[PDB]
């Protein structure tokens, strides 16, 4: 399973174009085929095309021609996928996968999710969720963190800079009116909080948003 | 285009047991020269990229546990797990690598069956930073319960409220095989301060009586 | 500063160094092999052109001295520059190796003789009918021009290698 690094999440306006990157490390791309696979929200997989970087030969699925052009540059050990005139049904995740003669996709990339919308990049507001003020003291306590009113995806949420791992349930973002909303919850033993500091870290690269929020009891 | 039909669409199995899912093609995948079936099986764990399990119908990819076994020929193909594990939960895709365009199956989602579990409920009244901005959201968490079927009713002063609610579910935990659910009810500051109770009611098959968590603005 | 040793002058008139510039070099009127002797140390006086060496993936070896420090002057000062000796890529650096003599024709090298390649593997030949392709495969091996090439993968020592293989079919 060789490794392939893909470009970042792209927000594209309806009608605009976008090019995706897929860089390969540990091997020469000219000894593989480079495929591009598609997956739309809660849909199956779809093969778009492939390219032989040793001679540039490209095969495509007929339903994607005119919309997708695959290229490869053995100089940078990198292949590309250019999407032209995007619509709402082009919103999906795009993978790049290697292959040998068998055309079995043996190694994939992490993916690049593309969002096609005219909506405006908006930064989230991050709120801390402390337990109810009148509450009995138990064995463990559960804290939360609300990330509301941002666009587009993704955000990144961690507790105590990643070192607080277990007992966390980060819930998938939902969308209302062009604005995502995301929550997380962490559960620790009561002898841990508020004895020790528990901070909610939220990043939204689309708006350069980097925010830390310590959970403090109410009153 | 070769059509791949996968059956069933969903599958639940307890840990340590054997499960089977089937893949069928619209034309033969058997090579006459090669006497090889050009079928591939992929596993996609939630929030991840697909991984190669089996290619050439029955050749297991290096590094894959030997409990995954591909079988079949011609037009009938099955993937089998000798003893499924709590980590095996995934969407399993069969794909033909025979002719262009290479087509995929619908996918078979594998769930894990475990012992019933009660939800741990925690309700959170809105933060102070949110109240100064003009809005108020009440959050209610429902963690580590099983099975996944569950319902939530918000009660304001004992009366049901339906608009303003937004829910979210996590994928099944790859370790304890439980489910967790978030439910956020959103108001305006004056609508929020115009009421007292706010109850988050949950009904689950693990209890005949609904689980109630409430607070007061006191 | 590059470090590659070319000492080419075809006393017998091969026309071998005429084969580095193609659209023309494709000539092999006479084609009418793999078993060698284990790699020792050659020195640039005997070499012309690059010195390819097979890990599953092809690699060129650089000029150096008696030790490992490299030369950087195109192999010319009693330049014992190519330490082609090793056991096998599970343990050592490569299976076997090929470079072109100034003769105009060259010979290969390989590990002690006897999938099955990582067991019985010396030269670039995976099987009797198949070799590994490198940019100078046509030059060092001019009778394999009609072989059909295809992509293949191979696991060796825990790392995956991606190869282009040429075969007589
Ligand atoms: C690789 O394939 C090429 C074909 O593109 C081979 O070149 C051709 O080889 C044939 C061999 O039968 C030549 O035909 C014969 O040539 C002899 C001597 O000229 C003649 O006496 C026979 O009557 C017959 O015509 C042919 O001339 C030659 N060239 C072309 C353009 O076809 C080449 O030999 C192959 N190389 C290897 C290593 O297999
Ligand atoms: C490299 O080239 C040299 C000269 O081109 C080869 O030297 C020949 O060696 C044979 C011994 O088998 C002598 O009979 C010839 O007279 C030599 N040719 C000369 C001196 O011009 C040498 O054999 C080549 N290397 C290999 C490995 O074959
Ligand atoms: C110069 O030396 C480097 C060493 O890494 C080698 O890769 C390269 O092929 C040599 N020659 C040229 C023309 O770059
Ligand atoms: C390729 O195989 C054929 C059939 O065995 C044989 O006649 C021919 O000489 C072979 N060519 C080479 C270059 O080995």
């Amino acid at each position: 399973e060789v490794q392939l690094q893909q470009s970042g999440a792209e927000l594209v306006k309806p009608g605009a174009s976008v090019k995706l990157s897929c860089t390969a490390s540990g091997f020469n791309i000219k000894d593989t085929y480079i495929h591009w696979v598609n997956q739309r929200p809660e849909q199956g997989l779809e093969w778009i095309g492939r390219i032989d970087p040793a001679n540039g030969h490209t095969q495509y699925d007929p339903k994607f021609q005119g919309k997708a052009t695959i290229t490869a540059d053995t100089s940078s050990n990198t292949a590309y996928l250019q999407l032209s005139s995007l619509t709402s049904e082009d919103t999906a995740v795009y993978y790049c996968a290697t292959s040998d003669y068998s055309y079995a996709l043996d190694s994939w990339g992490q993916g690049t999710s593309v969002t096609v919308s005219s909506a405006k990049t908006t930064a989230p507001s991050v709120y801390p969720l402390a337990p109810v003020c009148g509450d009995t003291t138990g064995s463990s306590v559960t804290l939360g963190c609300l990330v509301k009113g941002y666009f587009p995806e993704p955000v990144t949420l961690t507790w105590n800079s990643g070192s607080l791992s277990s007992g966390v349930h980060t819930f998938p973002a939902v969308l209302q009116s062009d604005l995502y909303t995301l929550s997380s919850s962490v559960t620790v033993t009561s002898s841990t909080w508020p004895s020790q500091s528990i901070t909610c870290n939220v990043a939204h690269p689309a708006s350069s948003t980097k925010v830390d929020k310590k959970i403090e009891p109410r009153g | 285009d070769i059509v791949m039909t996968q059956s069933p669409s969903s599958l639940a199995m307890s840990v340590g047991q054997k499960v089977t899912m089937s893949c069928k093609s619209s034309q033969s995948l058997l090579n006459s020269n090669n006497q090889k079936n050009y079928l591939a099986w992929y596993q996609q764990k939630p929030g991840q990229s697909p991984k190669l399990l089996v290619y050439f119908a029955s050749t297991r990819e290096s590094g894959v546990p030997d409990r995954f076994i591909g079988s079949g020929s011609g037009t009938d193909f099955t993937l089998t797990i000798s003893s499924v594990q709590a980590e095996d939960l995934a969407d399993y895709f069969c794909q033909q690598h025979y002719s262009t365009p290479y087509t995929f199956g619908g996918g078979t989602k594998l769930e894990i069956r475990r012992a019933d579990a009660a939800p741990t409920v925690s309700i959170f009244p809105p933060s102070s930073e949110q109240l100064t901005s003009g809005g108020a959201s009440v959050v209610c968490f429902l963690n580590n319960f099983y099975p996944k079927d569950i319902n939530v009713k918000w009660k304001i002063d004992g009366s049901e409220r339906q608009n303003g609610v937004l829910n979210s579910w996590t994928d099944q935990d790859s370790k304890d095989s439980t489910y967790s659910m978030s439910s956020t009810l959103t108001l305006t500051k004056d609508e929020y301060e115009r009421h007292n109770s706010y109850t988050c009611e949950a009904t689950h098959k693990t209890s005949t009586s609904p689980i109630v968590k409430s607070f007061n603005r006191n | 500063i590059n470090r590659t040793a070319l000492n080419c002058n075809d006393s017998l008139h091969t026309g071998f160094i005429a084969s580095l510039f193609y659209t023309h070099s494709f000539n092999s009127s006479g084609c009418p092999h793999y078993p060698p002797r284990q790699c020792g140390v050659v020195s640039a006086k005997t070499v012309c052109g690059p010195v390819y060496c097979f890990t599953p993936s092809p690699v060129v070896v650089g000029t150096t001295d008696r030790l490992g420090a490299p030369t950087y002057t195109w192999g010319e000062n009693e330049t014992d520059v190519f330490l082609l000796n090793s056991t096998r890529p599970p343990l050592g650096s490569w299976f076997g190796c090929t470079w072109m003599n100034s003769s105009g024709y060259t010979k290969t090298c390989g590990a002690p003789p006897c999938t099955t390649y990582l067991k019985c593997g010396s030269g670039p030949w995976l099987t009797p009918r198949c070799l590994i392709d490198y940019p100078y495969r046509l030059w060092h091996y001019p009778c394999t021009v009609n072989y059909t090439i295809f992509k293949i993968r191979m696991y060796v020592g825990g790392v995956e290698h991606r190869l282009t293989a040429a075969c007589n079919f």
